[PDB]
């Protein structure tokens, strides 16, 4: 119905324009996501908030490299974030754990524990090309609640 | 002065002989010894060394000159731990010869 | 404050585990010389008087009793 | 053919294809199949995010999502033409505002009776009720035995599944109770007559399709499954209170996911222990489950340590 | 053996030492499996238990069963305080690993001998 | 020689052949091999007997502070009878000389700790039980750093191959993430490097 | 008493470092911390690889360091290989090794005044700072890790500029470190909220093995960087800070006046550069240039050569450690004589610099314990050591 469809071009535009991020500084990569809060490609206000509590997150963010002591630790707090919600990591050692990808230790992949959707290359990510991650993001929703229990 | 320097310590109190003591404490100390060991022949050459020079002159800063610590107060620690070093030389026995030679081929770098 | 008081305690500790003893609840049953138990097996016989009647066990005479006659003369001296 | 350790990255040489599989059964039973390893290709319905949480039990390369609706030919043809055998668990319960909901067990099942069998596979397998009957009771419980018969015309060795009434983590019989936080909880209905059905446990249901997917010679020789022992009490209902101490909707709630005050109360309290001539579970074995040792997992109410 | 030991000289102070600690494990199993929060029964604990001890039984030798002790005793460091959430205990049971075969007939038809 | 040749120097040199003859000297219980470092480092090698005292003597002097304790390291060495290595490196503050401790050790023999010697031994002293089983003696604290909990290794070793037993993975059986025999998805690809024609004249082997 | 585990908490500052503690109340007496939330598996590593493929290992053991390390690998490694560098190469290893404390003292800084809450002087200077990465990218290779200290000196020559730029960049930075002197120094709050906490001054102050500041500030005057030459890096005139007592607010005041003497370096470095070559010229270990791998003959065997396997290093153990802006920088570098090392055990600073911790935390409250771990500049994965 065209009444009905018109209105999830304001629900799920709505989502796609409040997103209030997690960030797991662990390595290199953290580093690199200050310099995008640092005022030059100014993160803030370009419909993303700043850091947040772990409560009310609707996009997190692992970013640099997983052991097996912080497994257990990565999907607790996966579990207590709310139902619309997406994983996004940067960082080469997030992909396949980058090199250090034969060592005894180091998780394999970051995707054999969670769900991951946007996969950005590169050991650091320079902040340049992980704002065109996000605005790869919310280009991906394009998604529809209506026509969904309209049709079945 | 009222700051020592090297914080931590403080001056306490009297040079000259709180140090004149020490010396003459560790060398009586010094010949309860055994002396077969060169423990005595080096450690009694350099306070003996020592102790000309302290007793006694004028002034505290001569006193840092021709006695290579840091200040004054700190050159009691210098020696306040070589006394608890050499009563304890009494227990375990250096003199004695080499125990437990390594089994002839181990030193050896290159595998 | 009974000497039989103690008999009854020890005397149903030993058939109330459903292992290897088929209902030999005699005062005689020597603990895998007649027995026949594991060595580890004596170390969980010991441990059920913590909990019934109330009993420390302190010292090496665990290691030393090796008969339910035994058991019943440690908590004799223990008791009266 | 197969190489190697089948405990991830392998190949083991079966490639399946599970429609559905997006709810409580066909999502369990994909999370075994990635784990031996294979070409799993699971088409989904209209539904990108609600297969998010599935992912991670293929490695890397071993899933692939298609879109197909049913009623379409094709789509439930393109995806089929490249495997080895296909199994089948689509259905739900009530009647939608806009389908038909009687062909939907009969077309369907027919609509993958088509030349999906034509095109070579084999070890093809649908799932049965054990209290489906052509009897006049009920209206969703009968009209299932419809399609056991009506498309057993078509393929003619299938061993077609038959399970009993499943009691796992989220499925809808064992979590009606609990959920029942009302002014008054009764049973169905105030009687202790019937109670209960064979609750098989979730972990038999997935071993019996993996032993039966290279078995062989398991086709035709439909079969049926055991629950536990032995029929079950009225004590159930006060089992529930005893011990608990007394997915694509919308964006706001659903309308209409009600408690179905229709045919829905009927069809689980008919329990019709049925003939055990079939071999079905236990020479598909080994399965063997209580009742008593599950039963913590799945309730989850206010105390939770006493 | 000119070596010295660690703790016991020979065997006697050996084997006081391991069934010391079991009354430790033992009274451990029902005191955690309420508090982990996990759901199995109390009494496969127990067997686990000894489970571990009797395996390693092949040992005629000091100051190896007494590395064991120090292995065995710093188990429970974690383990009588909270530092394995929730994981770690249950890494002991090999639970959704498939079965080995272990069968000559059944390893020839999967594998090139493994 | 030229330029872009080291300048070596000989005062350092001669003061470090100098200073470390007469410690033999005088402790000669202990010491078993010195050696002078062609650019201006000392070993002195220590049957770890003497692993307190010697550190006790270099604790204090007032020819010799040595009291800044920087690496504690460790170092396996198979084929040698007695595998391992331990290796100290300290620092005279008042003096700007380097000098490290060489003690050699077996598995299964423990070694008397530097607890009371020095406190900044503390972690160090614990991370080669963690990574070898060098039990040494006497430690206030034996616990686990650096290493998860559930490993059974000791990995810094030669036999430890370079992936573990262990790799990790996520499953929705029940809830848990499980462990599982280790699956690669690529070789790791082990070259072969040692060309042959001996660079080297100086550290010719004895021929035999 | 209460056993909470405030760490794991992503709560600012670095969400990692999970520890315990056994407080008595309201003052802690008891602080036992876990570490191992990256081990990566590093010293293992390196045992399989070469000289020049395990190099970027060393640069991305910092957060920050990327010619501060790199620093402490090749002078480890030439004095294995009788080398000295060129002349114009080693002007270039004191220009960006000291420009790399320009960098974590100023991270030291605002990461230690965020945990404390201050959010304004976080963003007063990393916009200051962009100006900076602009020379790394212009120079090597990349933002941040950077392959570009070798063994064999200076990978290649920077471009023309870069003497107009740095001259250019360093005239107009006194006025920006004056803005912070304005804002912590002369305000009595943060005085307040620092003074007289962690005061640890002793002789087991050393006992504990600390490297500098954290050293110094607090009394002993002694450093590795006029006692122990690196490169030309005597030849420049400079001082350095005493701090009064042994708090952390007298070895905070070290920070303001070391990036005071890092300025005067820089306008002491370039007036004194000569003009010359980049690599080691004998070509055993340097490569030889482009333009001549192409011609002769003899340029392509000691190329072909030099990349599939590498250098021939000599046995015989060493040692050396040079300033890391936040310490020493230990690294026993076993060689065994291939082109594959053996056994690379490094020292980073934390191991002494947090476990004194214990030490110095007891005796006050909870809330001084955020404030304490930002003053001696801990960064995790260089606790990696
Ligand atoms: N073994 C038992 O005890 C038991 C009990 C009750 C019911 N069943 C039946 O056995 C199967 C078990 O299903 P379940 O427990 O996992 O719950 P379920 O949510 O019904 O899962 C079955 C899948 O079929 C899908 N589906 C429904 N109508 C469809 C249609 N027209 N076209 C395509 N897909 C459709 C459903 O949603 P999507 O469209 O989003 O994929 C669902 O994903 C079902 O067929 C069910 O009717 C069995
Ligand atoms: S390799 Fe990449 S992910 Fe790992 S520490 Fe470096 S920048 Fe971060």
């Amino acid at each position: 119905e065209y009444v009905v469809a018109k209105l999830d071009d304001l629900i799920n535009w709505a989502r796609r324009s409040s997103l209030w991020p997690m960030t797991f500084g662990l390595a290199c990569c953290a580093v690199e996501m200050m310099h995008m809060a640092a005022p030059r490609y100014d993160m803030d206000r370009f419909g993303v908030v700043f850091r947040a509590s772990p409560r009310q997150s609707d996009v997190m963010i692992v970013a640099g490299t997983l052991t097996n002591k912080m497994a257990p630790a990565l999907r607790k707090v996966y579990d207590q974030m709310p139902e619309p919600r997406y994983v996004v990591s940067m960082g080469s050692c997030a992909n396949g754990g980058g090199y250090y990808h034969y060592s005894y230790s180091v998780v394999r992949g970051c995707d054999r524990i969670v769900p991951v959707d946007i996969y950005v290359p590169g050991c650091p990510p320079t902040a340049e090309a992980l704002l065109y991650g996000i605005l790869q993001l919310q280009k991906k929703i394009k998604r529809e609640k209506r026509l969904r229990i309209w049709y079945r | 002065k009222k700051t020592t320097g090297l914080v931590g310590l403080a001056v306490c109190e009297t040079p000259h002989e709180r140090l004149k003591i020490l010396y003459t404490k560790i060398l009586d100390v010094l010949g309860h010894i055994p002396k077969n060991a060169a423990y005595r022949k080096y450690t009694e050459q350099i306070t003996n060394e020592k102790l000309s020079m302290v007793k006694a002159e004028p002034d505290v800063k001569k006193l840092e000159e021709r006695l290579q610590g840091g200040q004054i107060e700190e050159v009691i620690l210098q020696a306040e731990n070589e006394l608890s070093l050499a009563r304890k030389m009494i227990q375990w026995k250096p003199w004695e010869p080499l125990v437990e030679e390594p089994p002839a081929s181990q030193w050896k770098w290159p595998i | 404050l009974t000497l039989e008081g103690i008999k009854d305690r020890v005397l149903y500790v030993l058939k109330l585990y459903d292992k290897i003893d088929p209902e030999k609840l005699s005062v005689n049953s020597h603990f895998m010389k007649d027995l026949g138990l594991d060595s580890l097996d004596q170390v969980e016989i010991i441990m059920a008087m913590e909990d019934e009647f109330g009993f420390e066990i302190p010292d090496i005479d665990a290691e030393k009793l090796m008969c339910p006659q035994e058991i019943v003369d440690y908590i004799a001296d223990k008791k009266d | 053919i197969p190489h190697g350790k089948g405990g991830r990255s392998s190949v083991s040489g079966i490639v399946a294809t599970v429609f559905g599989a997006t709810g409580f059964l066909g999502r369990y039973v994909v999370n075994h199949l990635g784990r031996m390893g294979s070409q799993v290709i699971v088409p989904h319905r209209c539904e990108p995010y609600d297969t998010m949480h599935l992912r991670p039990m293929g490695d890397l390369g071993q899933i692939i999502f298609m879109d197909w609706n049913g009623r379409d030919k094709d789509s439930i043809r393109r995806a089929v033409e490249h495997s080895s055998v296909v199994i089948n668990l689509v259905g739900r319960e009530w009647e939608t505002q806009n389908f038909d909901f009687e062909d939907v067990f009969v077309k369907i099942p027919q609509a993958i009776a088509q030349v999906s069998k034509e095109a070579g596979v084999e070890k093809f397998i649908h799932i049965s009720h054990l209290n489906a009957d052509i009897k006049s009771s009920s209206k969703y419980l009968r009209s299932k035995a419809v399609g056991e018969k009506e498309v057993r015309e078509t393929f003619p060795e299938a061993t077609i599944i038959k399970p009993a009434e499943i009691f796992g983590r989220e499925d809808r019989f064992l979590n009606y109770f609990a959920n029942i936080r009302w002014f008054g909880g009764v049973p169905l209905i105030s009687l202790g007559k019937k109670t209960v059905k064979q609750p098989v446990y979730i972990v038999d249901v997935t071993k019996g399709i993996i032993n039966a997917i290279k078995d062989p010679d398991a086709r035709g020789k439909t079969f049926a499954f055991v629950g536990p022992s032995r029929y079950l009490l009225f004590d159930l209902v006060q089992y529930v209170f005893a011990v608990a101490h007394r997915i694509g909707r919308l964006f706001e709630i659903s309308p209409f996911e009600p408690w179905t005050t229709r045919d829905k109360v009927e069809r689980i309290h008919t329990t019709d222990k049925i003939l055990p001539h079939l071999p079905g579970l236990e020479d598909l074995g080994v399965e063997a489950t209580p009742l008593e040792l599950k039963a913590i997992e799945v309730l989850r109410r206010h105390r939770t340590y006493r | 053996t000119s070596v010295k030991p660690i703790f016991s000289r020979d065997m006697n102070e050996a084997k006081r030492r391991v069934r010391e600690l079991y009354r430790a494990w033992y009274r451990e199993v029902p005191n955690t499996v309420h508090l982990f929060q996990l759901d199995i029964s109390v009494k496969q604990g127990r067997d686990k238990v000894r489970e571990m001890f009797k395996k390693n039984a092949h040992i005629t030798d000091p100051r190896v069963v007494d590395l064991l002790v120090i292995k065995g005793k710093m188990e429970l460091e974690e383990t009588i305080k909270v530092w394995k959430q929730r994981t770690h205990v249950m890494r002991f049971f090999h639970e959704t690993e498939a079965p080995r075969p272990k069968d000559f007939l059944s390893k020839f038809y999967v594998g090139h001998d493994p | 020689t030229r330029p872009t040749v080291r300048p070596r120097n000989d005062v350092a040199h001669k003061q470090l052949s100098a200073f470390g003859e007469y410690v033999a000297e005088i402790l000669p219980k202990y010491v078993q091999q010195v050696q002078v470092s062609c650019f201006n480092e000392l070993e002195i090698c220590i049957h770890p007997d003497g692993v307190i005292p010697v550190l006790t003597f270099l604790r204090d002097h007032s020819n010799a502070q040595f009291k800044s304790l920087a690496d504690l390291t460790a170092v396996d060495i198979p084929t040698r009878q007695n595998r391992f290595e331990i290796v100290y490196n300290l620092l005279s503050l008042r003096f700007n000389s380097r000098i490290r401790v060489k003690t050699y050790t077996d598995e299964l023999t423990p070694i008397e700790s530097s607890v009371p010697v020095y406190k900044a031994a503390n972690w160090y002293e614990r991370e080669i039980w963690d990574m070898f089983g060098v039990f040494f003696a006497n430690h206030p604290d034996l616990r686990r750093i650096l290493t998860d909990y559930g490993f059974e290794g000791h990995p810094f070793r030669k036999d430890f191959p370079l992936s573990g037993y262990v790799e990790l993975r996520y499953d929705d059986e029940v809830k848990r993430v499980v462990a599982e025999p280790v699956e690669l998805a690529q070789e790791f690809r082990k070259f072969d490097l040692n060309s042959p024609w001996e660079a080297f004249p100086a550290y010719r082997q004895p021929p035999e | 008493n209460l056993t909470l585990n405030f760490g794991p908490q992503h709560p600012a500052a670095h969400g990692v470092l999970r520890l315990v503690m056994e407080l008595s109340g309201e003052m802690v007496r008891k602080c036992d911390p876990h570490i191992g939330l990256l081990h990566r598996g590093t010293e293992k590593l390196i045992e399989y690889k070469t000289y020049l493929q395990a190099l970027p290992y060393f640069d991305r053991l910092d957060y920050v360091s990327m010619m501060c390390n790199e620093q402490a690998y090749s002078l480890a490694v030439e004095k294995l290989l009788n080398i000295q560098p060129p002349p114009r190469a080693q002007w270039i290893r004191v220009l960006f090794g000291e420009i790399t404390r320009l960098l974590n003292h100023i991270m030291a800084v605002t990461t230690h005044a965020l945990d404390i809450g201050a959010m304004t002087p976080f963003f007063w200077m990393f916009e200051e700072r962009e100006k900076m990465f602009e020379f790394y990218e212009r120079v090597s290779g990349a933002r941040m890790h950077a392959a570009y200290v070798r063994p064999g000196g200076v990978h290649q020559d920077l471009p023309l500029g870069l003497m107009d730029d740095i001259y250019e960049f360093s005239k107009n930075f006194s006025l920006r470190i004056d803005e912070l002197e304005e804002m912590l120094t002369n305000n009595r709050i943060w005085r307040n909220r620092t003074v007289d906490i962690g005061i640890v001054t002793a002789e087991d102050a050393l006992n504990y093995g600390f490297s500098g500041v954290m050293l110094r500030g607090s009394g002993i005057q002694w450093d590795l960087r006029k006692t122990q030459p690196y490169d030309v890096y005597d030849q420049v005139e400079f001082d350095v800070p005493i701090g009064s007592r042994g708090d952390c607010y007298d070895r905070y005041l070290c920070r303001v006046e070391e990036m005071r003497q890092s300025i005067r370096i820089i306008s002491q470095c370039l007036n004194k550069m000569p003009p010359g070559e980049i690599k080691v010229d004998d070509a055993k270990v340097s490569p030889p240039k482009r333009a001549e791998m192409k011609t002769s003959m003899e340029s392509l065997i000691h190329h072909f050569k030099l990349y599939t396997e590498g250098y021939q290093v000599p046995p015989g153990a060493t040692y050396t450690a040079i300033e890391a802006p936040k310490g020493e920088f230990g690294v026993y570098l076993v060689s065994d004589g291939s082109s594959r090392p053996y056994r690379c055990k490094i020292k980073a600073p934390g191991f002494a610099h947090l476990a004194g911790l214990d030490k110095m935390s007891k005796g006050h409250m909870l809330a001084d314990v955020v404030a304490i771990i930002g003053t001696q500049d801990i960064v995790f994965g260089e606790v990696d050591r």
